[PDB]
RNA sequence: CAGAUCUUGGUGGUAGUAGCAAAUAUUCAAACGAGAACUUUGAAGGCCGAAGUGGAGAAGGGUUCCAUGUGAACAGCAGUUGAACAUGGGUCAGUCGGUCCUGAGAGAUGGGCGAGCGCCGUUCCGAAGGGACGGGCGAUGGCCUCCGUUGCCCUCGGCCGAUCGAAAGGGAGUCGGGUUCAGAUCCCCGAAUCCGGAGUGGCGGAGAUGGGCGCCGCGAGGCGUCCAGUGCGGUAACGCGACCGAUCCCGGAGAAGCCGGCGGGAGCCCCGGGGAGAGUUCUCUUUUCUUUGUGAAGGGCAGGGCGCCCUGGAAUGGGUUCGCCCCGAGAGAGGGGCCCGUGCCUUGGAAAGCGUCGCGGUUCCGGCGGCGUCCGGUGAGCUCUCGCUGGCCCUUGAAAAUCCGGGGGAGAGGGUGUAAAUCUCGCGCCGGGCCGUACCCAUAUCCGCAGCAGGUCUCCAAGGUGAACAGCCUCUGGCAUGUUGGAACAAUGUAGGUAAGGGAAGUCGGCAAGCCGGAUCCGUAACUUCGGGAUAAGGAUUGGCUCUAAGGGCUGCAGCCGACUUAGAACUGGUGCGGACCAGGGGAAUCCGACUGUUUAAUUAAAACAAAGCAUCGCGAAGGCCCGCGGCGGGUGUUGACGCGAUGUGA
């Protein structure tokens, strides 16, 4: 019987707030709760860092942001990271451009002064 | 800080005690549990272990200091007196 | 105890002059036989049953009971 | 589940009544009471905060068996320091040592040469 | 030093007449260190927790651990944060003026010794016990008289 | 003798009376027996419900132990029973403790005081070492080879204080199975250990066995020379199997509090598969219940940990914990060394143990045959244990007996085959005396004049519920209601309940009783020393079942698989839902004490004492205060004005 009540329980039946005499807090415990997120927080930057998909300043001033839990679960800090990738490329992309339009009128000067040195 | 207002370190003492009291020790309880800077190794590492006994952190020395601290202003004064004197004597 | 890897130590700690006795045992996985030598129980772990029987033989001595089951 | 007892004359609870749990043969579970652990030699120029690299820890009075090799490390001036002495305090042994006596002869010939 | 707030320095001193050590127990000057040569007799210069003998020092050298007749190893004012300071000599009949803790001026005679600085521990009382059980705490390790 | 609350002894009435009421509870059948409300077996229903009505101990009791027999006296009734009575039996230790050492102390001779039995005192007023490595001489015993013994002569030593004081401190060394009418870490079987012995070295191993030489030789070695030989390896941490050594010295271990936090190992608990016995079958249930192991000591391996090393040199600062923390005094980064090692492998070792099916001895059997003792998971669980790191103090956290490391080199030893050595290098020989050793450890073996609701120190602690060692119920383990049963169900009681309407009108007074009570979401006053007041007050919700979203790791997904908790929603019941259990009545005021703490054991828990804070007073040791019969007596004093000693008030 009792193995039938904890399958009933662990499925979530008989757990409503009537039946929960005691604290949240002595339910499950905040500080377990922080020890939960953010050893798996870490354990997932450090693997970043393995992978190479984030370097060190990446990670190092995501350690401090996890530790202050700006951020709360690995799903939210899988979308963040992959936003601030996508924006860094964002800004390689933007930055490969304005190298490019420099150097074509850069040179097209030097094509010029040609132009014009045989014009004179 | 965001939790208090003026009560500083001695919150600790809930609401006994009285009021000058805890003014006249919460200016004492941050200074001798404060890390002071081992001026023989240059770390932040000088702690009380026991009443007028400081200890560093790495270069492991200890020295006699205060109670509540790592100089008095008598013991300073003291020291520099002593070399006004060892001067006058030695010339 | 004591396991002794080398048949011919074995061997010499058998004819030393203070062994007690020697007990073979045979089991379908192993067989060891054991030199209660005057401090130690020196065991020898034979895994080839061919050889073994060779050994049993070759034990020179002349306290050589007891053979177990 | 086995509520147990314990094997000698004390029932009281000191240091020298300390306990481990194990399993007969015979499918028992009996106490087996244990030799507490000591520490290895130690710094002994008295700063280094560390404790001995070097040798075996056990109970001091377990040294009359323990073979002569196991209780010391193999350099000179050693086996009765702690790994920061073991290696700074001997050094430094010798960096103070052979500096001040050079040193000493350098202030006799200036001793000497007034 | 337990039941007491001026904490002890313990000194090791190479015996000159055999091959061994004296490790005495001095009451450590304020200021002093682990690892610093402490100079002590006649002739030692002025320096902090340098013991040498009252009459060889100029009027203001602060002392501690003061002696009361020449040798006993140090009696007068070595409780946490007092000490003794020279005013004048009497260069014959050795007798130097010392202003003592009590605003007491006693005549001591001359070559007895003094260390050097004032007593570590210092500014104890200024901290309220603030407490009964502190109290206790306090007076547990010295001696029965608290309540 | 009539007396004296007369003394001792004896006997009535009260009287077959009071009474044999604390903690739920007993019933059927049978055996022995002259005999059963109680003994015993079998069944059934109950309780202690692991903070036990359990299994062991320390004190303390002292034969209460165990078998048998008796039921004369006791067990407040009975009794075939006992803790009673009588006759028999029981306690086996190098490894378990004492003995060993020292703590707070205690207490001797030197000395002192004292009419005096004696007292004071514990390094102070003392010629306080009876020890020894060794050199020299003598005297010897063998075999005075050359080793052993003694006396004498030197040479060296701190007496740095006799002795006792701990069955819980320190204190080397034993574990598993088996056995009894009672004894087991003791007896039996097996497997290890510590110390001391062998100064006739018992064996092997190390010391350490060569380098250069000219000559007979392909070679090999050889002949004679000489010379070195108190270890080897790695840059380092340190390793290898041992690796000379005294007085003397330095050190180490013995040997250190409380509390928070976290991890690693372990046992136990929980879950998925197996197997093996058994429960249920009126229908269902690959089901439910028990069991499903390897010590000591080794050898190896993971597993933890370091403030240990080498390379190189970091700001675009970095590393990283639950929190911290560390870094030019060397971060990260690689390559290593050590410490612990209870976990796993194997040696013990399956032959033993266990659970099952079976056959003999059929009796006594450590009887003999079979098949099994298998594979995973889980975790903020609990308990031990191991480690890292913190917080606290006007508290800093025992000592010695013991054992060990290094420094130094007084000496020893040999002549090219070998010695003195060997901190334990491996084996082998021998020893470990004395005393305690049963039982109960408590609503029956102890103290309370008892088989007394009183008291007395510890270990271990299953499942469900729930925050939980709360309360409630149930397993292993016990128990017969606590000095009796039967039939009645009156009054008073004693302990519990309930109530129409009214709500303190009762009474000296809301005394007693009653109401609130856990969670989650909302929500907050006066006043304040700014932390409190504060669960203020006040309101809402709470079951069952059916879903959805979110919260993980292992080999961007993809694939693998598992543990719980939260938030939201639909439906459902006579509006019921912390449904037993567990669980705060509230507010506006006055008086007193600041608070916590403590007291009148056996009528006074307070406004009394204390208490921090404040304020005094003496005292520079030929001293203040104080004990003392006495002294160079004694405490504060292992002390010195931020210290003592004497007071008052009392944040
Ligand atoms: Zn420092």
């Amino acid at each position: 019987r009792c193995r039938k009540n904890t399958l009933a329980r662990r499925k979530g039946r008989h757990m409503g707030i009537g039946k929960r005499k005691g604290t949240a807090n002595a339910r499950m415990p905040e500080k377990v709760t922080w020890m939960r997120r953010m050893r798996i927080l870490r354990r997932l930057l450090r693997r970043y860092r393995e992978s190479k998909k984030i370097d060190r300043h990446m990670y190092h001033s995501l350690y401090l942001k996890v530790k202050g839990n700006v951020f709360k679960n690995k799903r939210i800090l899988m979308e963040h990271i992959h936003k601030l990738k996508a924006d860094k490329a964002r800004k390689k992309l933007l930055a490969d451009q304005a190298e490019a339009r420099r150097s074509k009128t850069k040179e097209a000067r030097k094509r010029r002064e040609e132009r014009l040195q045989a014009k004179k | 800080a965001k939790r208090t207002k003026k009560v500083g370190i001695v919150g600790k003492y809930g609401t006994r005690y009285g009021a000058s009291l805890r003014k006249m020790v919460k200016k004492i309880e941050i200074s001798q549990h404060a890390k002071y800077t081992c001026s023989f190794c240059g770390k932040t590492k000088m702690k009380r272990r026991a009443v007028g006994i400081w200890h560093c952190g790495s270069c492991m020395k200890t020295v006699a200091g205060g109670a509540w601290t790592y100089n008095t202003t008598s013991a300073v004064t003291v020291k520099s007196a002593i070399r006004r004197l060892k001067e006058l004597k030695d010339q | 105890p004591r396991k002794i890897e080398e048949i011919k130590d074995f061997l010499l700690t058998a004819r030393r002059k203070d062994a007690k006795s020697v007990n073979i045992k045979k089991n379908k996985d192993n067989v060891k036989f054991k030199v209660r030598c005057s401090r130690y129980l020196y065991t020898l772990v034979i895994t080839d049953k061919e050889k073994a029987e060779k050994l049993k033989q070759s034990l020179p001595p002349g306290l050589a009971v007891k053979e177990l089951k | 589940v086995q509520r147990l007892t314990y094997r000698r004359r004390l029932s009281y609870n000191t240091a020298s009544n300390k306990t481990r749990l194990s399993r007969t043969p015979g499918n028992r579970i009996v106490y087996l009471y244990t030799k507490k652990v000591g520490k290895a030699p130690k710094s002994a120029c008295g700063v280094c905060p560390g404790r001995l690299r070097g040798v075996r820890a056990v109970r001091p009075k377990v040294l009359m068996r323990l073979s002569k090799t196991k209780k010391h490390v193999s350099r000179a001036y050693g086996g009765s320091m702690c790994a920061k002495c073991v290696r700074d305090r001997i050094k430094r042994a010798f960096l103070i040592e052979e500096q001040k006596i050079v040193v000493k002869v350098l202030k006799a010939q200036a001793q000497s040469q007034k | 030093d337990p039941g007491r707030g001026a904490p002890l320095a313990k000194v090791v001193f190479r015996d000159p007449y055999r091959f061994k050590k004296r490790t005495e127990l001095f009451i450590a000057a304020e200021g002093i260190h682990t690892g610093q040569f402490v100079y002590c007799g006649k002739k030692a210069q002025l320096n902090i927790g340098n013991v040498l003998p009252v009459g060889t020092m100029p009027e203001g050298t602060i002392v501690c651990c003061l002696e009361e007749k020449p040798g006993d190893r140090g009696k007068l004012a070595r409780a946490s944060g007092n000490y003794a300071t020279v005013i004048s000599h009497n260069p014959e009949t050795k007798k130097t003026r010392v202003k003592l803790p009590s605003g007491s001026k006693k005549v001591i005679s001359s070559a007895n010794r003094a260390v050097v600085g004032v007593v570590a521990g210092g500014g104890r009382i200024d901290k309220p016990i603030l407490k009964a059980g502190r109290a206790y705490h306090k007076y547990k390790a010295k001696r029965n008289c608290w309540p």
